[PDB]
C-alpha cells in the first residue's frame, strides 16, 4: 500500500484524531497502523498519546471556575504551549504536495 | 552573459570600485572560482535545510525556525531556482548572528568514493 | 508574453523570499550584491570557493575603508 | 537580465476567479465611466441608427471634428462675420452652433 | 470587433446581458467554491437537473452595492418583492454555495429597505406641509454627505477588489447611527389635523434625544431641530404680529 | 471553501453548516474530497463561530423584563472585545488568495485564541439571560466575574465594565 496515505494520516494523530488507515484499537494503546513501514509508526505515535493527556487535562481546568486562579493561569501556559505545536503541524500539513 | 563578466559584476559589487581601480582581487577571483565551477560535492537541499535549522535553533528562535520552514515551502511549491542547494549553503557560510566537536554535524559528501 | 511574465512573477516572489532568509541569517549582502550571487548559482558554481571570495573581498573593503 | 526584468510593475487588483498568486488585470469601469473613444463610439452608433431609420437619406456623418479649440476660433472670428463650410449666409453642436452663428449674422 | 470589444470591455456584460463569464479564470478551491459543489451535487448522484444560474464574479456586486447604499437604486441584482430589496436568486458568484450568498446579499439588502423608504418620504413631498417638508430637508442632509463618501470609494475600485464583508464593516459607524434612526423613525412614520401629525412626528425625536442623553444622539439632535424649526417661527409670528393665522395652525395651542 | 468557511463562522452560516441555537454550525454534507480526519477539526472550529452568532444576536436587538440603558452598555462593550474577531477573519481570507498549499490547521491554529476568551464570556451572557438582569445588579456580576483566571477575560471584562459605569455617571450625575 502507498506511502501517501500514511504520511497524510500521522500528522493528524498528533492532535489526536485517527486517520484513514491509521486507527486506534486500543484507548491505552497508542495509534496503530491498520512491514517495516507498519513497525515505523510506534515512535511517532508515543506523542499523539502524551498530547491526548495535557489536552484533556487544559480542557477540563480551564473552565473550572472553583478550581482558583492558580489551576486556570496552569491551563493559560498548557494551552499555548499546545498551541505553539499546532503551528507547528500547520506548516507540516502544508509541506505536502508523501513526505518522509 | 558569460559567467567572467558576471565575476567581474561581483567584484564591482562588494568592492565600491571598479575594475580599473583593480585587476588583482578579479584575477585572484578568476584563479579560484576557475577550475572549481560547478558543484562536485553532494547537492540536495535537505542537507543544507538541516543547518540553518541548527544554526536558529543555537539562537534560541523557534518562531523564525518555523518561519523558515514555510519559506522553504514556497520554494518547493513554485520550483523555479534550479540549484536550491547552492544558493542556500552560499547564505549559510555568510551567517553572523544577529545577538567541542562540530565535525559530526552534516557535511556534504565529497563524493571521491565514486568516480563522477 | 504572458507566461513569462508569470515567470517573472515567480522569480519577482522568490528573490523576496530568499530576501528574509537573508536577514534573519544577516548576511552582509544587499538584494543587489544577492542579484549577482543568484545568476551565478544558476550556471552552477561551488559556494565553497564563493565564500571565499566574499570573506576575502569583504576583508578587503574593511581594509581600504 | 532576469532581475533587470525582475522591477515590473503589476495592478492593484487581485482576482476573485484566479488563484496561485494574480497579479490582476483590471475588469475595465463602466461605459459612462470614459470618454473621448467612448463618447465618439456612442456618437457614431447613434449617428447610424439614425442614418438606418431612415435609410441614409439623413446623413449626418463625424461623430468626432469638430473639437474645441479649431470651433472657438471660428467662433471668435464669426462675430465679424465670416462664411466657412461651417458658416454659411457631435450632433448636439447644431444647437450650440446656431445660437452663436446667428448673433455674427 | 471594434464596437464589441470596447463594449465587452466597459460594460462587464455578464450579469445584465446573456453572455457567459468570460475572463482567463483558473480558480484554485479558496474561490472555485460553487464549481466545487456542482461537482459535489453531481458525485453524490442527483441524477439530473444541473443547476444553472447566469454567474458573476464578486467586485462586481460590490460596486453594484455601493450604488445602492448611497441612495440610487435599480440594478439588475436585487429583485422586489412588492418594492422591498432583497436577493435576486437567478445568480451565482463563483463560491459560497449559493446558500450562504443568500445570507450575505440578505443583510445588505435589509438596510437598503431603510434606505429605500427614507428615499420615499424625501419624494413624496417633490412631488407644502410645513413640517414633512422640513423633515425631508434634513433626512437630505444626512444622504449628501453619505453618497459622497460612497462615491469617493467607488472611484478607488477603478484605481482594488473588494468583498461584501469589507463595504460592511467599513461603513459601520454610518450604519450604526441609521439602524437607531430605524427604531425612532418607525413611530415617526405613523403619520388628523395637521399640528398633530408635527407633534407625533417631533415627539419622537425629542424622546430619542433624551434616550442617550455617543454619535447617533447628535444626528437625532441635528434631525429634531429641523422640524421644530416651523415652530419657532409661528410662536413668534403669534407674539409679535398679534395674531396666528394659519390652517388649524403650525403651534399647538390654539385662540 | 475558506470563503465559505470564513463566512461560516461570522454570520452567515450557509447550507453545510447549519445554525441552530440549540447547537449551530454541524456539518450536513461530509465531502469526500477533503481529507476524512479534517472534517472532526472542522466541528472543533466550527464551535468557536456558533458563540460569535449567539453574541451577534443579543447585540441585535439592544442599541421589569431585560430591557434598559444597562442592557445598552454591556452590548457596547461586547462589541470592542469582538472586533478582533471580525479582522482575523478577513485577514486570513488575504492570505489565502495568493498561496495555494495552506490548510484548515493554520485557521485552527490562528482561531484558538478565542476558545479561552469567548467561553469565560459566555457564561456571563447567559446568566444575564437565565437571571432577572437589569438594574443596578449588573455590574456586580460583571466585577465579580473580572477576576478571572485567564489572561484574555481578565483585561476584556473591564473594558466592558467601563461602559456601564459610564451609564451609572449619567443618572448620577443629574442627581448630584
Amino acid at each position: 500500500i502507498t506511502e501517501a496515505a500514511l504520511v497524510r494520516d500521522i500528522l493528524y494523530v498528533f492532535q489526536g484524531i485517527d486517520g484513514k488507515n491509521i486507527k486506534m484499537n486500543n484507548t491505552e494503546n497508542c495509534y496503530k497502523v491498520e512491514r517495516s513501514l507498519r513497525d515505523t509508526a510506534v515512535r511517532l505515535s508515543e506523542l499523539g498519546w502524551l498530547h491526548n493527556k495535557i489536552r484533556r487535562y487544559t480542557d477540563q481546568r480551564s473552565l473550572d471556575r472553583s478550581f482558583g486562579l492558580v489551576g486556570q493561569s496552569f491551563c493559560a501556559a498548557l494551552h499555548q504551549e499546545l498551541r505553539e505545536y499546532y503551528r507547528l503541524l500547520s506548516v507540516l500539513h502544508s509541506q505536502l504536495q508523501s513526505l518522509t | 552573459k558569460s559567467p567572467n563578466v558576471l565575476l567581474q559584476n561581483l567584484c564591482c559589487r562588494i568592492l565600491g570600485r571598479s575594475e580599473a581601480d583593480v585587476a588583482q582581487q578579479f584575477q585572484y577571483a578568476v584563479r579560484v572560482i576557475g577550475s572549481n565551477f560547478a558543484p562536485t560535492v553532494e547537492r540536495d537541499e535537505f542537507l543544507v535545510a538541516e543547518k540553518i535549522k541548527k544554526e536558529l535553533i543555537r539562537q534560541r528562535r523557534e518562531a523564525d525556525a518555523a518561519l523558515f520552514s514555510e519559506l522553504h515551502r514556497k520554494l518547493h511549491s513554485q520550483g523555479v531556482l534550479k540549484n536550491k542547494w547552492s544558493i542556500l549553503y552560499l547564505l549559510l557560510s555568510l551567517s553572523e548572528d544577529p545577538r567541542s566537536y562540530a565535525t559530526l554535524f552534516a557535511q556534504a559528501l565529497p563524493r571521491d568514493a565514486h568516480s563522477t | 508574453a504572458a507566461a513569462a511574465a508569470a515567470n517573472l512573477n515567480a522569480v519577482r516572489e522568490t528573490m523576496d523570499v530568499l530576501l528574509e532568509i537573508s536577514r534573519i541569517l544577516n548576511t552582509g549582502l544587499d538584494m543587489e550584491t544577492l542579484s549577482i550571487c543568484v545568476r551565478l548559482c544558476e550556471q552552477g558554481i561551488n559556494p565553497e570557493a564563493l565564500s571565499s571570495v566574499i570573506k576575502e573581498l569583504r576583508k578587503a573593503t574593511e581594509a581600504l575603508k | 537580465l532576469w532581475e533587470a526584468a525582475l522591477t515590473y510593475e503589476a495592478s492593484k487588483r487581485r482576482c476573485w476567479e484566479r488563484v496561485g498568486c494574480p497579479p490582476g488585470h483590471r475588469e475595465e469601469p463602466y461605459l459612462t465611466e470614459a470618454g473621448r473613444d467612448a463618447f465618439d463610439k456612442f456618437c457614431r452608433l447613434h449617428q447610424g441608427e439614425l442614418q438606418l431609420l431612415a435609410g441614409g437619406v439623413l446623413q449626418a456623418p463625424q461623430p468626432v471634428l469638430v473639437k474645441e479649440c479649431e470651433l472657438v476660433k471660428d467662433v471668435l472670428n464669426v462675430l465679424i462675420g465670416v462664411v466657412s463650410a461651417t458658416f454659411s449666409l457631435p450632433e448636439s453642436i447644431s444647437s450650440l452652433l446656431s445660437e452663436v452663428a446667428e448673433y455674427g449674422t | 470587433p471594434d464596437d464589441r470589444s470596447w463594449l465587452e470591455h466597459h460594460v462587464v456584460h455578464q450579469y445584465w446581458t446573456a453572455r457567459p463569464s468570460q475572463f482567463p479564470h483558473s480558480l484554485h478551491l479558496h474561490s472555485n467554491l460553487a464549481a466545487v459543489w456542482d461537482q459535489h451535487l453531481y458525485s453524490s448522484d442527483p441524477l439530473y437537473v444541473p443547476d444553472d444560474r447566469v454567474l458573476v464574479t464578486e467586485t462586481q456586486v460590490i460596486r453594484e452595492t455601493l450604488w445602492l447604499l448611497s441612495g440610487v437604486k435599480k440594478l439588475f441584482i436585487f429583485q422586489l418583492i412588492d418594492g422591498k430589496v432583497t436577493v435576486r436568486n437567478n445568480i451565482i458568484v463563483t463560491h459560497l454555495t449559493h446558500s450562504c450568498l443568500r445570507s450575505v446579499l440578505e443583510q445588505i439588502a435589509a438596510y437598503g429597505q431603510v434606505v429605500f423608504r427614507l428615499q420615499e418620504f424625501i419624494d413624496e413631498v417633490m412631488g407644502p406641509f410645513r413640517t414633512y417638508q422640513a423633515f425631508m430637508w434634513a433626512l437630505y442632509k444626512y444622504f449628501i454627505s453619505f453618497k459622497e463618501e460612497l462615491a469617493e470609494i467607488e472611484k478607488c475600485i477603478i484605481n482594488t477588489t473588494i468583498t461584501l464583508a469589507i463595504v460592511v464593516d467599513k461603513l459601520a459607524p454610518r450604519l450604526s447611527q441609521l439602524k437607531v434612526l430605524h427604531k425612532v423613525f418607525s413611530t415617526g412614520v405613523a403619520e388628523t389635523r395637521n399640528v398633530v401629525r408635527a407633534s407625533h412626528l417631533l415627539n419622537t425625536l425629542y424622546k430619542a434625544i433624551l434616550e442617550y442623553d455617543e454619535q447617533t444622539v447628535s444626528l437625532l439632535f441635528s434631525l429634531w431641530v429641523e422640524t421644530v424649526r416651523p415652530y419657532l417661527q409661528t410662536v413668534d409670528e403669534w407674539i409679535v404680529h398679534g395674531h396666528l393665522w394659519d390652517g388649524a395652525r403650525e403651534f399647538i395651542i390654539q385662540r | 471553501m475558506i470563503h465559505e468557511l470564513l463566512l461560516a463562522l461570522s454570520g452567515y452560516p450557509g447550507s453545510i453548516f447549519t445554525w441552530n441555537k440549540r447547537s449551530g454550525l454541524q456539518v450536513s454534507q461530509d465531502f469526500p474530497f477533503l481529507h476524512p480526519s479534517e472534517t472532526s477539526v472542522l466541528n472543533r472550529l466550527c464551535r468557536l463561530g456558533t458563540d460569535y452568532i449567539r453574541f451577534t444576536e443579543f447585540i441585535e436587538q439592544y442599541t421589569g423584563g431585560l430591557h434598559g440603558i444597562y442592557l445598552r452598555a454591556f452590548c457596547t462593550g461586547l462589541d470592542s472585545v469582538l472586533q478582533p474577531y471580525r479582522q482575523a477573519l478577513l485577514d486570513l481570507e488575504q492570505e489565502f488568495l495568493g498561496d495555494p498549499h495552506l490548510s484548515i490547521s493554520h485557521v485552527n491554529y490562528f482561531l484558538d485564541q478565542f476558545q479561552l476568551l469567548f467561553p469565560s464570556v459566555m457564561v456571563v451572557v447567559e446568566q444575564i439571560k437565565s437571571q432577572k438582569i437589569h438594574g443596578c445588579q449588573i455590574l456586580e456580576t460583571v466585577y465579580k466575574h473580572s477576576c478571572g483566571g485567564l489572561p484574555p477575560v481578565r483585561s476584556a471584562l473591564e473594558k466592558i465594565l467601563a461602559v456601564c459605569h459610564g451609564v451609572m455617571y449619567k443618572q448620577l450625575s443629574a442627581w448630584m
